[PDB]
RNA sequence: GAAACCAAAGUCUUUGGGUUCCGGGGGGAGUAUGGUUGCAAAGCUGAAACUUAAAGGAAUUGACGGAAGGGCACCACCAGGAGUGGAGCCUGCGGCUUAAUUUGACUCAACACGGGAAACCUCACCCGGCCCGGACACGGACAGGAUUGACAGAUUGAUAGCUCUUUCUCGAUUCCGUGGGUGGUGGUGCAUGGCCGUUCUUAGUUGGUGGAGCGAUUUGUCUGGCGAUAACGAACG
RNA sequence: AUGAACGAGGAAUUCCCAGUAAGUGCGGGUCAUAAGCUUGCGUUGAUUAAGUCCCUGCCCUUUGUACACCGCGUCGCU
């Protein structure tokens, strides 16, 4: 309802950086829905958080 | 192989496997409450996946 | 020669005929001559009569000035959806 | 008076009491140069080249608040009721095959909707076959025939002259091309009308008169918890 | 004849405030043949509430409001 999960195959980065994160072969991309008016009830768990 | 892990509700586990899954869920909840200092607040059968 | 537009860009579209008002560029293999230079164009009309057609000056000499021949292919769209078309011929 | 405002910022096109300084669209720029004062920092005086069609001043509303309140509704909620979602199945949707499994419609505002419970019809879709129902006008052919229809056999699903053989009928009612009209459940409902649905079954919409303002605009179309009350009346809903 | 699933159904969600839901049939449309659909009609018939903005939306009101600045670069020849 709020996000869509897509399975995809990740690429192999040719940059030999020592601090480069290892990309998994299979990845999941979650894209949150931004055009749906059903998210008006989610403010209860965000307004109570001191970090944001 | 681009197949997502099935949910805990849709998994047909045996009695020992169900007990092991319940113990793992309890341990994960204890680790989240104590070490991660966070409450999931949406923990259910559809929020848990069984893999290996 | 080959006739082209006299624009400022790199590619020059080939002109398949000589226009009566547009100023064109005639491009051909020729002995090299340093500009400026008066340029005259003649044709045998009949019985060795040199007829004048066009005139101008000599621009810079270079083989890098490419001439592009174009062909446009026509098609009649016989089915139309919104932003989608089915075209034949 | 541009107004904000001002008993002076009044006695100003009905323009003249005396006098001093100072501004001339915006930047460059209070910059450079020169002079002068200064221990110095600096000060006083102070350009141009070039650059732009605006820069600016007062007041009036509010698109929008990431500003806050109320108020409304079993297409929202509480108290519940009966349910669906779980079974089998009927019918609509997609996905999949199929020659076709026509198509329109995709949140409420599509999905037992298209009066759509389709054996033929319907029916548009697939396969096969038949007819012209080419109106009309021109040119050619045509009476010593332009043609139409047809028994029997071959073929054909078809007592389909549909084509051939077999040759029997028919009297311009035509035939072939040229233009050009019809016929389409063919394509655009993102080209239209009409009708319908929806926002919304909401609770609003517009005018007229009076008063304030040069004007945009304002009051009405109303502060309060009786009382203020430059406002009063209409019309649609 | 055959007798299956189906033991009141998670997450989630629909309609409903009185002759109302719900049960119950009947008639019309469709219809050569026909209703699980639809439109109507009677029959039997209640519990809860006389409220709220808690969810979903919608509606008004007042308060102001007509992309300001500080934090994209090195080298190369003609």
């Amino acid at each position: 309802k709020e996000s869509v999960v897509f399975h995809a195959y990740g690429g192999s980065m040719e940059d030999e950086k020592e601090d480069s994160k290892v990309i998994p072969t299979e990845c999941a991309i979650k894209v949150f829905k931004t055009t749906l008016n059903e998210f008006k009830n989610r403010d209860k768990y965000i307004k109570d958080d001191f970090r944001f | 192989d681009q197949v997502p892990a099935p949910k805990l509700k849709e998994v047909k586990l045996n009695s020992e496997e169900m007990k092991e899954a319940y113990y793992q869920t309890l341990h994960l909840m204890r680790q989240l409450y104590h070490e991660c200092t966070l409450v999931h607040a949406d923990l259910s059968e559809y929020n848990m996946l069984w893999h290996a | 020669p080959l006739f082209s537009q006299h624009t400022a860009a790199d590619k020059h579209k080939l002109q398949r005929f000589l226009t009566a008002d547009m100023a064109l560029v005639a491009t051909v293999y020729a002995p090299i001559t340093f500009p400026p230079a008066s340029v005259l164009l003649f044709k045998q009309k009949s019985n060795g009569m040199h007829s004048l057609i066009a005139t101008g000056h000599l621009m810079s000499v270079d083989p890098d000035r490419m001439v592009i021949k174009r062909v446009v292919l026509s098609g009649h769209p016989f089915k139309i959806f919104t932003k989608m078309a089915v075209v034949r011929y």
